[PDB]
RNA sequence: UUACUAAGUCUCAUGUACUACAU
RNA sequence: GUGUAGUAUCUGUUCUUUUCAGUGUAACAACUGAAAUGACCUCGAGGCUC
């Protein structure tokens, strides 16, 4: 009773904290709030996954209904057993082939997503969309437009995007100062296919561990 | 901080932290927006918190 | 920072939006809703850039520019004193109210005329708690158009508390 | 229980449906696209339709679908008295069919003179002020005013028995008379 | 231009699996 | 193609004494105890009300 009503306000607790935004309303009933704020707000600690205080047993997810059953890592998919055995609703294989797939072909191979120091998987999360996202931030760059989005845009080949004219009056993108586009800052004769422009960088090892040779263990 | 307003749910009040009027009371009060001040209730304490900012 | 985009074909997908706007500026995040009542896309998205400079830039260059599935793409960027007044005369026009309260203080909005009980009452919005105190001090229990009117704070219980002067002062600031 | 209707699968790329909602997904189960609820049997589907849940989602989806000659007349002020105090009475006279013979097109001609109490706080010159005026107005003739230093005189208390023809205001009906036959406006 | 969250408890029915146990 | 006992899981349905205090809870929830009756005012809300 008295101890329950003795609690300091969470904002009174914020001042003790160097990173006050992590502390939350429920920290008021922390039996040792001044300590718990220091631990929770300590540098490298990773806050408890928030699926607690929910009674849903951490997975009720509607998204769980729509998750793909599985996908082979493409290196293993090269092994062709996908066609040999149909998992969806005998296939003689070579020892050298499989062994080389894991070792010769797949030594340097690593899953593309993984996760980071403090990455924690909440129920509603799905990594796959973020994998295509990270891969997409990689492939796609300004000045280039795929033929699909080009067809939807109804832009014929050899013709500049509609924002090149408004970009002539307004100016180059503030975010891309080094961006070049045919007809304006960049040679129109170099206009080719899906690329109407490219960023021209103005910036222009061994890491003590350079192996200088790569030799995998041989099965034979 | 909001008109001594009444809220009928804790999820809803936790949604008040990101709102137009709530941020208007903060920012027009001189307490700048976003995520440090989320746990605010009374007008007073976040003033010393903003002095700490 | 964040820009609203609309008039979007549900066949426009997330990768297509990303590839579209990266041509304009770098895109921090894309929230592109997916209906749980149609299992598709509801035809408007939100693109959060890395700053309001690139945001406003994309608003200027992007608006009424790109044509996707023959439909044009749209882009759009994303607390005051209140006095209850009772027993007004039927000859009192809202504009007459405006004239009466302008001398005391600037009105943030127009008065609201409503009938209780037969009983003509109005809400008057002042930009200042102190000017509201002026219209109260002078106009409380006064006879206008041969009718005695009462001027006080409207309920929220009623306005004019101690924290109300404090925060309304700040909203003035 | 299906009443012989054919519900096409969701992936069959849409014959008009009874309810264009319940579908069958890639699997054999039945689903409500709005509600996103799975149903084992058509009986469960009918329970869903007859349930308040589905209806609420239908209303939400419908909300989504919606989403002057200026001539000074002649006044005759006179100190009156009755009981129990003192009041003022004014006798304003108007033209004797001299100029009103050219204008008779029932344009507010039926409207009698009107009086209003004005504060001197607002004047064309704005020099001095601080007292009230009992202004009296008629369409052609020029306005007229009478200064009222006394804060209150003849300001009665429920003279008549609360009858509601506001005319213009309580003041006019309460204490004015318009002898239109002789053109004499009395005010007290 | 809609800036992304709903079911819970009870009651009385329906849907579907299952566990010991016997011919 | 059966019967005995028993279990789990959907879905439908529906909101249990208005309040107070204690336990309880991260807060809820839940549990434990009691019970106002009368009068009035403005638009179910409100009372330094009696």
């Amino acid at each position: 009773k008295r101890r329950k009503t003795e609690k300091p306000s969470l904002s009174q607790l914020k001042s003790q904290v160097p990173y006050p935004q992590i502390i939350e309303w429920y920290d008021c009933d922390a039996r040792y709030p001044g300590l718990l704020a220091s631990i929770k707000c300590t540098k490298n600690v990773i806050p408890v996954p928030s699926h607690w205080q929910s009674k849903k047993e951490y997975l009720s997810g509607r998204s769980l209904l729509g998750k793909r059953p599985f996908e082979l890592p493409d290196i293993i998919k090269k092994t062709n057993i996908e066609q040999m055995r149909s998992t969806l609703p005998a296939l003689d294989l070579d020892y050298k082939k499989l062994h080389d797939v894991f070792f010769k072909i797949g030594a340097n191979w690593k899953p593309d997503h993984l996760l980071c120091f403090g990455d924690v998987y909440y129920e509603n999360r799905n990594l796959f969309e973020e994998t295509n996202w990270k891969r997409m931030v990689d492939h796609k760059r300004p000045g280039r437009i795929s033929q699909e989005l080009r067809a939807i845009m109804n832009l014929p080949e050899g013709q500049l995007p509609p924002w090149c004219m408004k970009m002539k009056d307004i100016g180059l993108p503030t975010g891309y100062p080094d961006l070049k586009i045919a007809g304006l800052n960049w040679d129109i004769t170099n206009l080719k296919g899906d690329v109407y422009g490219k960023i021209i960088p103005n910036h222009h090892r061994n890491y003590f561990g350079a192996l200088i040779s790569f030799e995998t263990p041989e099965f034979e | 901080i909001c008109s001594n307003k009444v809220y009928n749910g804790r999820r809803t009040f936790e949604r008040h932290f990101n709102e137009e009027r709530h941020i208007y009371h903060l920012r027009c009060l001189g307490i700048e927006p976003s995520s440090v001040f989320k746990g605010i209730t009374k007008i007073k304490e976040a003033q010393e918190l903003w002095k700490n900012m | 920072n964040t820009v609203y985009v609309g008039n979007i074909d549900p066949r426009i997908t997330k990768e297509q939006l990303y590839e579209l706007f990266i041509q304009i500026n770098p895109v921090l995040r894309i929230k592109y809703p997916k209906d749980k009542v149609l299992q598709a896309y509801q035809g408007y998205a939100f693109i959060e850039f890395y700053n309001q400079g690139d945001a406003q830039y994309a608003i200027k260059i992007m608006n009424n520019t790109v044509r996707l599935y023959d439909r044009l793409i749209k882009v759009r960027q994303v607390p005051i004193a209140k006095l209850f007044i009772k027993n007004l005369a039927d000859s009192i026009d809202s504009d007459q109210l405006v004239k009466i309260f302008n001398k005391f203080g600037k009105l943030i909005r127009e008065p609201e005329i409503f009938y209780l009980s037969k009983l003509k009452c109005a809400y008057v919005y002042f930009e200042d708690f102190e000017k509201a105190d002026l219209a109260i001090k002078s106009l409380n229990n006064q006879l206008v158009a041969n009718n005695r009117i009462t001027v006080d704070y409207a309920f929220k219980n009623g306005k004019g508390n101690a924290k109300y002067g404090d925060d309304v002062d700040r909203l003035l600031n | 229980l299906s009443k012989g209707e054919n519900v096409p699968y969701t992936f069959q790329d849409e014959q008009v449906r009874s309810n264009p909602y319940i579908y069958k997904n890639h699997s054999g189960k039945l689903v409500c696209k709005l509600c996103n609820t799975m149903h084992m049997s058509w009986s469960s589907v009918e329970r869903h339709l007859g349930g308040k849940k589905h209806g609420l989602n239908v209303l939400r989806r419908g909300i989504s679908i919606e989403k002057x000659x200026x001539x000074x007349x002649x006044x005759x002020x006179x100190x009156x008295x009755x009981x129990g105090s003192v009041g003022l009475a004014i006798q304003v006279n108007y033209s004797s069919e001299v100029k009103e013979n050219s204008v008779d097109s029932d344009d507010k001609a039926k409207v009698p003179p009107l009086i209003r109490i004005v504060s001197g706080l607002e004047l064309s010159d704005t020099k001095q002020k601080g007292k009230k005026f009992l202004v009296i107005a008629y369409e052609p003739f020029e306005n007229i005013a009478i200064e009222l230093p006394p804060n209150e005189i003849l300001f009665s208390e429920n003279n008549d028995m609360d009858n509601n023809n506001d005319g213009v205001d309580e003041l006019n009906k309460k204490c004015t008379f318009w002898d239109a036959i002789s053109k004499l406006y009395y005010v007290q």
